[PDB]
RNA sequence: AGGACCGAACCGACUAAUGUCGAAAAAUUAGCGGAUGACUUGUGGCUGGGGGUGAAAGGCCAAUCAAACCGGGAGAUAGCU
RNA sequence: GCUCGCCGGAAGACCAAGGGUUCCUGUCCAACGUUAAUCGGGGCAGGGUGAGUCGACCCCUAAGGCGAGGCCGAAAGGCGUAGUCGAUGGGAAACAGGUUAAUAUUCCUGUACUUGGUGUUACUGCGAAGGGGGGACGGAGAAGGCUAUGUUGGCCGGGCGACGGUUGUCCCGGUUUAAGCGUGUAGGCUGGUUUUCCAGGCAAAUCCGGAAAAUCAAGGCUGAGGCGUGAUGACGAGGCACUACGGUGCUGAAGCAACAAAUGCCCUGCUUCCAGGAAAAGCCUCUAAGCAUCAGGUAACAUCAAAUCGUACCCCAAACCGACACAGGUGGUCAGGUAGAGAAUACCAAGGCGCUUGAGAGAACUCGGGUGAAGGAACUAGGCAAAAUGGUGCCGUAACUUCGGGAGAAGGCACGCUGAUAUGUAGGUGAGGUCCCUCGCGGAUGGAGCUGAAAUCAGUCGAAGAUACCAGCUGGCUGCAACUGUUUAUUAAAAACACAGCACUGUGCAAACACGAAAGUGGACGUAUACGGUGUGACGCCUGCCCGGUGCCGGAAGGUUAAU
RNA sequence: AAUUCCUUGUCGGGUAAGUUCCGACCUGCACGAAUGGCGUAAUGAUGGCCAGGCUGUCUCCACCCGAGACUCAGUGAAAUUGAACUCGCUGUGAAGAUGCAGUGUACCCGCGGCAAGACGGAAAGACCCCGUGAACCUUUACUAUAGCUUGACACUGAACA
RNA sequence: CUUUAAUGUUUGAUGUUCUAACGUUGACCCGUAAUCCGGGUUGCGGACAGUGUCUGGUGGGUAGUUUGACUGGGGCGGUC
RNA sequence: CGCGGGGUGGAGCAGCCUGGUAGCUCGUCGGGCUCAUAACCCGAAGGUCGUCGGUUCAAAUCCGGCCCCCGCAACCA
């Protein structure tokens, strides 16, 4: 839920916690874990690749199965589990065979419901099957570009892909950005909008709210010296230069799209 | 005050030591020069 | 519960005197500010000279920084003293 | 040696680090000590560091380093897989007493424990770089039961005391005991067991996981401390005995109850919240390729082994770092008594010291301070410095507001001691006795003893009762910044920076962007409620007009236009 | 007004006295709606003003207690320094004289003190200027260049509309 | 000569299809317990992309320098 | 102290640059449409081109004095 915290102190004056009263308050299932020593945003040769990184609490990378490589096997959702490595919250689901897996819990999926992966998976959010079997006009997520990687599009909380058409071997998918890309029809997608869609309502208030996330303080350009930044400098506090990046790139207006080996796939440009 | 030299052998030997020198190309360049002037304490040790 | 209130160990350094060839190549004394937090810290690593790091002062990188130190260009050049 | 005085959550007692004989003993005084010096951290010489249980080496990992082939790069070399290294991490096992001029959880006496090898006897199937469980973990808060430890009392031993009382409700000293084992409480966790079946665990599987049955309600795991044992042992005050007059030998009374109570332990707990909280090995266990007159494993017993290195001393300082015997900086454990909420602080205990120049003088002047008539900021750049306010409970408390605050607003009343309510109350804890019992570290009940706020009343002492140390100045207007915070270390700590929030814009993932001549990486093992760039900077009301110039984006018909 | 040159603007309030401050008048040299405008509870070792309180800050300081200063015994530096038997005044002079001329005055030598001068001492002025010096930084100063981007060629071929 | 028309012939620019070049930070297997990689199958794209040579444009992100003198001190101004 | 541009009917601008011919909207006077004005339609007049001198087949034009206006300047320790 979107808990509007009562103002006790100037700091708790603007903090809103996204607390779902269905989360397993106990420690999670071990066998699907893996540590993840944060990198601090450094390359193999040690130099910082990007700022605003490094810090926060220790996080455990839980091995979530996005791949969904099981066919015609029913399952039962045991409990909605929390995971720090994602905006949304994963779900500990158990099959009939004896394998417990983590997935992306969809909108209307409570602990106790049934799901199934495979081409025989009838309609019910959370089921994994090819898109040519999926009725057009529906809502899907965790979609790939080629069968065999896991699912990329519509992955974070509240994201959904709306299947437009199925022109031959290529399916038409209206992504969240308005950008449409054709995907091979043999691709697998899981049905339903991803749940826990309240993360955009999350307001921090605390400066540390980003500090224990791992995000470092973000400075501005109108303060530095020209030797370390294209911006900066000034006695009367000047700005005077056309809005650029620390690398002279004409920002605030400049589409940097340049791949060409994949430009045969943008149906409509991002409006 | 907090003076700029709080000694610690472990850090020292691993950053100036014999093996810490011999491990690089430019390292043998040093061993060459230290013997070039015939010095005795080429690297810090016992 | 709280980047919540007072205030020690701890950390810092706003005001003033003493000191300025000093006790000391930035300290003591008397009051101060935070002190469960964006906290402090021991140990052990990674990132480096036109590069590193930066809650951005052109501060810091061994008392030395609008470009550290050592040696080699180089006995540089000097209409200057 | 007798006093004085100092600190006493330290200027104390021990370790890591880093030094390197600075430790102890004898001898010596030129040089070192800011002085003298028969003294010493100085010279010369001798001695001293004793480990299966301490740490490490060792086993196995993190960040990360290196890195056979491999990928790539003029060369050098860069990255990185398999592996191999790397603690501040996890992993086996010991304490007391005594002794030395100097070292001892190491030596000696006593009492225990651990991992392996060979052998003996009786049984049984064992066996991986492969799997599972365990290891294995977050912040904060509050509670219950105890311990380290202290106090009073009882008892024992001594004294009854150089100026008045002192055989008494008087005074002083002691009243100490671990590791392990047995029991296995308070407490916490969890439904066990039996049968069958199964696309699961790269294969197998009796181990784990799952789905249905079955019987019964507990079994099991874990667990500080107490209690016995350890221990008719050790230690122990004071005597008894010889003095090289430094100390040694001998002997040895009492050795418990009650209350108070930790930041120590149970707790690697519990409730709860959010930022969502290592890894591997040791260990238990299942089996593959296989091997079964075997090899090995389980249990009991005898015996052997437990190597190497560190081990002295300093360790909040004259031995570390600061050129110095330097008013500075330096992590962790232990940390008594009274008052006090407290590790503040004051005075003392244990213990260690008086700081390695002093003796006279008491002028100006300088510094650290006390007090001061009358006025009380007239000082001055300015209430800077000093002064004063300063503690507990209760009463009372405006403008304004985002209805949390403002606020401990301002401003006030009572505070000592003694007696009484009551031969010290409410409260806390709690033996004996009694009963019961699925008999143990039991449950109710019962009340001796011990410990111990506060409120009221009466009386009395002084000028003053938070009487000392310690310990807020307050009210009002207003500029700016939201707030905590961060920064010019070594002249600027703010209005600067950050901040959460908001807005624009780039990115559809081999993503942009960024380091890198490349590979490879971060971004992210995230993917649009997302990630990077830029601007402003909580919240509230809003955020107009201009597309000329510059830049950017979109469209390209035409003019012009490089190489070919 | 952290912004208003002029200026101590004008008016009202606060004081006996207000270049500051508070609230307004708009004549805004030269505020302005994200290099955000106007407010804003709380917070503030923040800037400015005022009141009460309290005091030696002040009227004007006074005494006393300690640590130095003064003395003795021991130890024993330092910046600096051309050479010295090293007075004031008037004037002159590389233009402010301890040293030259005239003149007044002054026994020789120490201690304790205070600081006007010796253009005292420390820093080959950090300010102005110069060097056809340097150093970074800016951009519609000149020329190149990383990177991005366009096209031709090569790796790169087969067929038809 | 201009306008035009069928064809032979010589080249170019687009559209589409295809697979061998190539790419593949897709699946899977083996080397091999090994997320590098190589190769083998298959799938998906496709003569694109990417790299080299030459070239136009942009380009203070990076680099090397310039930035006058006389001047009753400089600067502004003025002048040569 | 200086530099650049400008000064044209009642108001404001053209023409100048590259030398003969002086234009536009409104306004002033009058007529007309309406009952009146405005507005609107139509015509004419209105300009020593700030001033004088010089020179040129033409002076508003090219140039030199004097007066007036706008911006910057009143500077560095």
């Amino acid at each position: 839920a979107v808990v509007k915290c009562k103002p006790t102190s100037p700091g708790r004056r603007h903090v809103v916690k996204v607390v779902n009263p269905e989360l397993h308050k106990g420690k999670p299932f071990a066998p699907l874990l893996e540590k993840n020593s944060k990198s601090g945003g450094r390359n193999n040769n040690g130099r910082i690749t990007t700022r605003h990184i490094g810090g926060g609490h220790k996080q455990a990378y839980r091995i979530v199965d996005f791949k969904r490589n099981k066919d015609g096997i029913p399952a039962v959702v045991e409990r909605l589990e929390y995971d720090p490595n994602r905006s949304a919250n994963i779900a500990l689901v158990l099959y009939k065979d004896g394998e417990r897996r983590y997935i992306l819990a969809p909108k209307g999926l409570k602990a106790g419901d049934q799901i199934q992966s495979g081409v025989d998976a009838a309609i019910k959010p959370g089921n994994t099957l090819p898109m040519r079997n999926i009725p057009v006009g529906s809502t899907v997520h965790n979609v790939e570009m080629k069968p065999g990687k896991g699912g990329q599009l519509a992955r974070s909380a509240g994201t959904y892909v709306q299947i437009v058409a199925r022109d031959g071997a290529y399916v038409t998918l209206r992504l969240r950005s308005g950008e449409m890309r054709k995907v091979e029809a043999d691709c697998r997608a899981t049905l339903g909008e991803v749940g826990n869609a309240e993360h955009m309502l999350r307001v921090l208030g605390k400066a540390g709210a980003a500090r224990w996330r791992g995000v470092r303080p973000t400075v501005r350009g109108t303060a530095m010296n020209p030797v370390d930044h294209p911006h900066g400098g000034g006695e009367g506090r000047n700005f005077g230069k056309h809005p650029v990046t620390p690398w002279g790139v004409q920002t605030k207006g400049k589409k940097t799209r340049s791949n060409k080996r994949t430009d045969k796939f943008i149906v409509r440009r991002r409006s | 005050m907090k003076r700029t030299f709080q000694p610690s052998v472990l850090k020292r030997n691993r950053s100036h030591g014999f093996r810490a020198r011999m491990a690089t190309k430019n390292g043998r360049q040093v061993l060459a020069r230290r013997r070039a002037k015939g010095r005795a304490r080429l690297t810090v040790s016992k």
